[PDB]
């Protein structure tokens, strides 16, 4: 149509009179092809633009390649010799669908979704246009073949008349980069009983700039969505509720409050809960020069008698908390650690893909019933935060630095408490020693335990002071995502002063060490419970909260022989 | 390209070659090759080789830099610019270049020269600084890690040619290294097909292959300079220790040139150094403690004796290499003890 | 990241580099400056710390709470000024960016059609600086209130969403070591041509931005567009309205006479709803009826801001004929269009414009 001319001189005049020189000057700096534009921008200019890009985008960017590389052309001399097509990148779209309201009546138009990506190609082979050989007569005949079926058989010769085998020519065929990546719907904004969706995206002119295993927004046209602009920075946090946090933050020591919303179903005891607290508001990452990162996420391990609960609570925490999947399993486990390289039979390739949180919390039910596999896994994404795929042909190290709740069973039921913690368990000392905390519960009998445990456990079932849930979980992602809490060295060397007595007390009475990882675990736990407190820097007395915290877990962890250690910890206590 | 020289941000880039038929089979891979050609297109480059191969002053300034009795210590002085201490560990690492004394004895069965050093400890050091500083300064060197690294691997891979799905062979760091030495990181890191490899070749210098048509036995003059944080025995017992281009030209003239020996004036000392240190560790081993003492270690001193004597480019040796041998041996069998 | 480097000891006599600056401000308007001779004081901001002994009025520090000192430095020959500290090593640095603010009002406002007049702090030494001590969410977005001002820093770059420079709409941030940064004020935007931008600023490593400001006279004669409002009483006006002001009659009377002209975060609320509904209209042929769950992180997520209910009752107050309040069977409120097209641009930019007109009409009758 000729209505396209007055499109294109509108936005010809548009682009010089709003930052689009500036726009332009980096993208033939940087010999780059991609331009952007934002959508509040000319749509405050003309809706009537808007409305062509919501509408018909595939015909409206045929008029915005033309019109930049004229841009470019008379801004810069000879651009054409290097770079034939420019071009644009549509972001700040304001209506952001979800997966499971992509829908028929979307179609040929614009949409912004938010997803993870998996099994990520790069510049991996696609059919546009074919030939095909007819080997009765040996004739040659092509039609057009794009990104959806799987071929259109040609079965009709054009003098032969038969129906002879037809063999595949692309020795003269088409061009195509391809690079699709298995999007899925994050689990921690899918409804309960539904499953998460998952489509294939199509990236074009954007390769390898993504990291498979994070959450990432992609703006696109649908049609198998073929994306525009990919961003990999992403019930969340407003104004009217930010003060409120602070003001209730600054109030009454909210650290047991929280600790008491944890757990609503039954008493319980605040070891699991302090940990399991601790262990999702996690600590802060820190690097000297680019170099030494330590791990910011505290792996906790739950240990006890199978009748008590370990599974329920677990599953209310990741429920509770953000980009947290309770993947559990023994026997189904399959691929150990969820990355993976692996062949796939669609197209016959290598791929690699990192199965589902690398922000979030993975939750293990049933710790000692694995193969090796997912044990291996689990331990190097325990001795770093992250996966290495060194295989098929790619080399890529992605991010595994997820926090790790693992609930286990000793062998035999019991707890046996005359035997220490690595006799019990059959696993060894260094997949232990990646735990900080080891939250370990026993057998108990008197009519007062039966008066409160039972009475909780038929209040909970019987229907249907504390912080409310939404309000806790609003704050987790709030203070998760804005402050990063760090120490001052002013009167912090006192903790060095009281670890070298808990060191040395170990080797005479206990069997067992404490070493340098306590002290990054004590130190970790201190700035959690600073950054629950919402404070600039962690104070004196978090310290004493944590190293409380590694005395009832390390402590607890041995025998019954180590009692003069209950009261030789009495003094700190 | 050189590895030695290769910026740190992005892997090596290569080149693809067109060889014709009188200088077919004349290179083997893995070598130093300065090639000429034409730089022609197939859009993609290719060469089309047409010729193969591969200062006085600099010998002068050698020669000058070698009547410096104080060059040992220089040397020392200058392979550790940033490191602190450990001068046992740097004058083991220098002289475990070339090896020791090659002799082609009458009987066929010959010695070997090379030996074997190991890095140790806690992360940081220069432990895998150092070992850029000796892949760069060598004449045959290659860096690799444990179980091979990223699109390239130390042990003989094995993979798909991606045309009709082929099966053939990828050289790592092992046939490549042919006469010099090989340098790996991340020595714990291993896996069980190529650690009965490196188990052989790391004692007889052969690597033996066998499959589907291919069998061979591939020369390996390959020293070993592993760094690492069933295997106490392969740690312990199959290890002997737990300008630039002039020093490099030196070592390839002193490599290829001299062959030594050794004087029984010099070796009376090893000799009675053996049966101290026989009768002093038997009190130790006697009472139970269980960890040692071997005839290998003695020729691994040797071999240390051949290297410092050699560095000087001299064919006979004395007490002035022998006394610096047996203060280098002594720090390995304290870090074999405790 | 491209800023340009010079050199100081050549500059000194003052005859190859005007031409070039003025050159180099029309793309890039944050200058650094290094190597000066300021080595052993400026590691010497160690001595006023705490004071804490007089009240603001709008002179020397204002004191908000143990955190902040603001010492809004007045100047002290000129009428209705009289501030002096201590501040001895504070006066030797003031002497020298003083003195390097002169040096490059010299060498950059003769390019402009005034070379004598925006430099009036030569003879009535007017200066009102802005030694903010942060010792021991931030305040607002924070442009230079002179027209040129050099402030030693840590990092002093930040970038609202608007059209300057680096106009990609984030807030984008380098690095600098022991160097100056130069920013110029608006009134030096309006005196050159079009050719200067804003920065905005917040607590940095190097927390005390000691702002030297040239800070124009009292009776400076500005042209046509600002001829009755004078370069003193509309920057105080913008130095006593953006921090919160407590002390005395005068600023509590300028805040609650010029806060409620917030209607610019409101009515560009306006610039930007009708598009979101009508791209609701041209996909949704279910007679687009809304829901506010899903309109609402619509436009949170196209505006950074907050948004809730609270500005579509101003915009219900402030324009009823355009939109309906009608409540449906489920209990929720529901907003549709008159229009019986889906949209026109030139309807939709009178209707922008009649939008402005009535919010102005409402400002003017609310004061």
């Amino acid at each position: 149509p000729n209505v396209s001319r007055t499109i294109a001189r509108e936005l010809k005049s548009f682009l010089l009179e709003y930052v689009y020189g500036a726009r332009i000057r980096t993208l033939g700096e940087m010999n780059s092809e991609s331009l952007e534009v934002n959508y509040r921008h000319l749509a405050e200019s003309k809706a009537i633009l808007a409305l062509f890009l919501a509408k018909c985008p595939e015909e409206m960017l045929k008029i915005f390649d033309l019109v930049a590389m004229e841009a470019t052309e008379l801004h810069y001399p000879d651009y054409a010799r290097i770079h034939s097509e420019i071009h644009v990148r549509i972001s700040d779209f304001p209506t952001i669908y979800s997966l499971r309201e992509l829908r028929e009546s979307n179609l040929s138009s614009l949409v912004r979704v938010t997803g993870v990506v998996t099994r990520r190609t790069g510049v991996f082979p696609q059919l546009k246009y074919v030939k095909f050989n007819c080997l009765k007569c040996g004739s040659i005949l092509g039609p057009f073949f794009q990104d959806s079926n799987e071929e259109i058989r040609i079965s009709f010769c054009t003098n032969c008349k038969s129906k002879g085998p037809f063999r595949v020519n692309g020795e003269k065929t088409v061009y195509r980069n391809y690079q699709r990546v298995t999007l899925q719907e994050a689990p921690g904004t899918v409804p309960p009983g539904r499953l998460p969706r998952h489509r294939e995206v199509i990236l074009l002119a954007l390769v390898d700039v993504s990291k498979p295993g994070e959450e990432v927004e992609v703006t696109g046209i649908y049609k198998i969505i073929e994306a525009n602009s990919i961003k990999r920075r992403e019930f969340s946090w407003t104004e009217e509720e930010e003060r409120e946090f602070r003001k209730i933050s600054r109030d009454r020591g909210i650290i047991d409050k929280i600790i008491s919303s944890m757990a609503p179903s039954i008493y319980g005891h605040r070891d699991i809960k302090t940990a399991v607290a601790c262990s999702l508001f996690g600590g802060v990452p820190k690097n000297v020069n680019g170099k030494h990162s330590i791990r910011g996420d505290i792996n906790v391990l739950l240990l006890g008698d199978p009748g008590t609960a370990k599974s329920q609570i677990l599953k209310y925490v990741e429920k509770t908390a953000h980009r947290a999947v309770f993947a559990t399993g023994q026997g189904a486990s399959a691929v150990g650690l969820t990355a993976s390289v692996r062949k796939d039979p669609i197209t016959k390739e290598w791929t690699l893909e990192g199965g589902a949180a690398d922000k979030g919390v993975c939750l293990i039910d049933e710790f000692d019933k694995m193969n090796d596999q997912d044990r291996t896994s689990i331990h190097e994404a325990m001795e770093q935060q992250s996966i290495s795929i060194s295989k098929a042909g790619i080399v890529t190290t992605l991010q595994a630095r997820c926090s790790i709740i693992a609930a286990a069973n000793p062998n035999g039921g019991r707890y046996n408490s005359t035997l220490p913690l690595a006799q019990n368990v059959s696993l060894t000392e260094p997949i232990l020693s990646r735990f900080d905390i080891l939250c370990v519960v026993r057998d108990l009998v008197d009519e007062e335990a039966d008066e409160r445990l039972a009475t909780f456990v038929v209040d909970s079932h019987v229907r249907s002071s504390p912080i409310p849930q939404e309000l806790l979980m609003k704050y987790i992602h709030y203070a998760r995502t804005k402050i990063y809490p760090k120490l001052h060295q002013m009167d912090m060397d006192k903790v060095s002063r009281v670890y070298a007595d808990l060191r040395r007390e170990s080797i005479s009475t206990g069997s067992f060490p404490i070493t340098v990882r306590h002290l990054e675990s004590i130190l970790r736990i201190a700035e959690s419970f600073a950054k629950m407190r919402l404070s600039e820097f962690v104070s004196s007395y978090d310290l004493d909260r944590a190293i409380k915290v590694v005395v009832d877990s390390f402590v607890d962890a041995q025998k019954v022989s180590v009692r003069r250690q209950l009261r030789r910890s009495f003094a700190i206590y | 390209e050189i590895p030695e020289l290769v910026p740190v941000g992005e892997m090596p880039r290569n080149l693809t070659m067109t060889c014709d038929r009188y200088l077919t089979n004349k290179v083997i891979p893995g070598t130093r090759v300065t090639i000429v050609g034409i730089y022609s297109i197939y859009r993609t480059p290719y060469i089309k080789i047409l010729g193969i191969q591969s200062t006085e002053e600099e010998e002068e300034e050698f020669l000058q830099l070698s009547r410096n009795p104080k060059l040992y210590e220089i040397l020392t002085n200058s392979i550790a610019p940033s490191i602190f201490g450990n001068e046992d560990i740097k004058k083991a690492i220098v002289c475990l270049l070339m090896g020791g004394s090659k002799k082609i004895l009458p009987d066929g069965m010959r010695l070997r020269g090379d030996i074997n050093v190991l890095l140790l400890g806690d992360p940081g050091t220069a432990k895998s600084q150092l070992l850029k500083f000796v892949e760069k300064v060598s004449p045959i060197a290659v860096y690799t890690s444990g179980k091979g690294s990223s699109a390239a691997g130390l042990t003989a891979s094995v993979q798909r040619d991606p045309m009709t799905r082929e099966f053939y062979l990828e050289g790592g760091a092992m046939v490549l290294a042919d006469g010099g030495v090989v340098c790996i990181d991340e020595f714990d890191k291993m896996r069980d097909e190529d650690r009965v490899a490196i188990h052989e070749a790391m004692e007889q210098q052969t690597i033996s292959i066998a499959k589907a048509g291919i069998t061979t036995v591939l020369n390996s003059r390959t020293s070993v300079l592993a760094a690492a944080n069933d295997f106490q025995t392969t740690i312990l017992s199959r290890f002997d220790m737990i300008s630039i281009e002039k020093m490099k030209r030196y070592i390839t003239y002193c490599r290829l040139k001299c062959a030594p020996r050794l004087s029984p004036q010099a070796a009376e000392k090893l000799s009675s150094n053996f049966v101290t240190i026989r009768k002093q560790l038997l009190i130790n081993e006697l009472e139970s403690t269980e960890r040692p003492i071997t005839i290998r270690q003695l020729e691994a001193i040797i071999r240390i004796t051949e290297s410092l004597a050699k560095l000087e480019l001299s064919p006979i040796a004395q007490e002035r290499h022998v006394d610096e041998a047996i203060r280098l041996f002594q720090a390995s069998t304290m870090d074999a003890a405790s | 990241l491209r800023v340009p480097v010079i050199d100081l000891n050549r500059v000194s006599d003052e005859e190859q580099l005007l031409p070039v600056v003025r050159a180099i401000l029309l793309q890039h308007d944050t200058f650094l400056l290094k190597n000066y001779a300021n080595k052993a004081v400026l590691d010497a901001l160690l001595a006023g710390l705490t004071t804490k002994d007089l009240p603001d009025t709008s002179q020397g520090f204002d004191a908000n709470f143990v955190w902040l000192e603001q010492y809004i430095f007045d100047t002290d020959p000129q009428l209705r000024f009289d501030r002096k500290c201590r501040n001895e090593s504070l006066c030797s640095i003031y002497s020298r960016l003083f003195k390097l603010g002169l040096f490059f009002a010299q060498l950059c406002v003769k390019s402009v059609v005034s070379s004598a007049e925006l430099q009036d702090c030569i003879s009535t030494s007017h200066y009102a600086t802005k030694l903010t001590r942060y010792f021991n969410r931030d305040y607002v977005t924070f442009l230079p209130t002179g027209v040129l001002t050099i402030f030693p820093c840590a990092k002093a770059i930040r970038y609202k969403p608007s059209t300057m420079a680096t106009t990609d709409n984030s807030w984008v941030s380098i690095d600098e070591p022991d160097c100056l940064l130069f920013h110029t004020g608006t009134l030096l935007a309006r005196w050159s041509q079009g050719m200067h931008t804003t920065s905005p600023l917040q607590i940095d490593p190097r927390a005390n931005i000691v702002s030297l400001t040239i800070w124009p006279p009292l009776t400076t004669p500005i042209s046509s567009k600002g001829e009755g409002t004078i370069a003193n009483h509309l920057l105080e006006q913008q130095i006593k309205a953006f921090p919160k002001v407590a002390q005395q009659y005068y600023p509590r009377e300028l805040s609650i006479l010029r806060l409620q002209d917030a209607m610019k975060f409101v009515k560009e609320l306006f610039t930007v709803c009708e598009t979101v509904l009508s791209l609701n209209a041209l996909s949704r042929s279910t007679g687009v009826p809304p829901e506010l769950h899903v309109l609402l992180p619509q436009i949170s997520s196209m505006m950074k801001r907050k948004i809730v209910q609270d500005d579509i009752l101003k915009l219900l107050t402030i324009w009823s004929d355009a939109y309906v309040v009608e409540l449906n069977s489920r209990g929720e409120l529901t907003m549709n269009l008159p229009k019986r097209d889906n949209l026109t641009t030139l309807t939709n930019k009178s209707r922008t414009l009649a939008f402005v007109e009535r919010a102005e009409s409402w400002y003017q009758q609310v004061i």
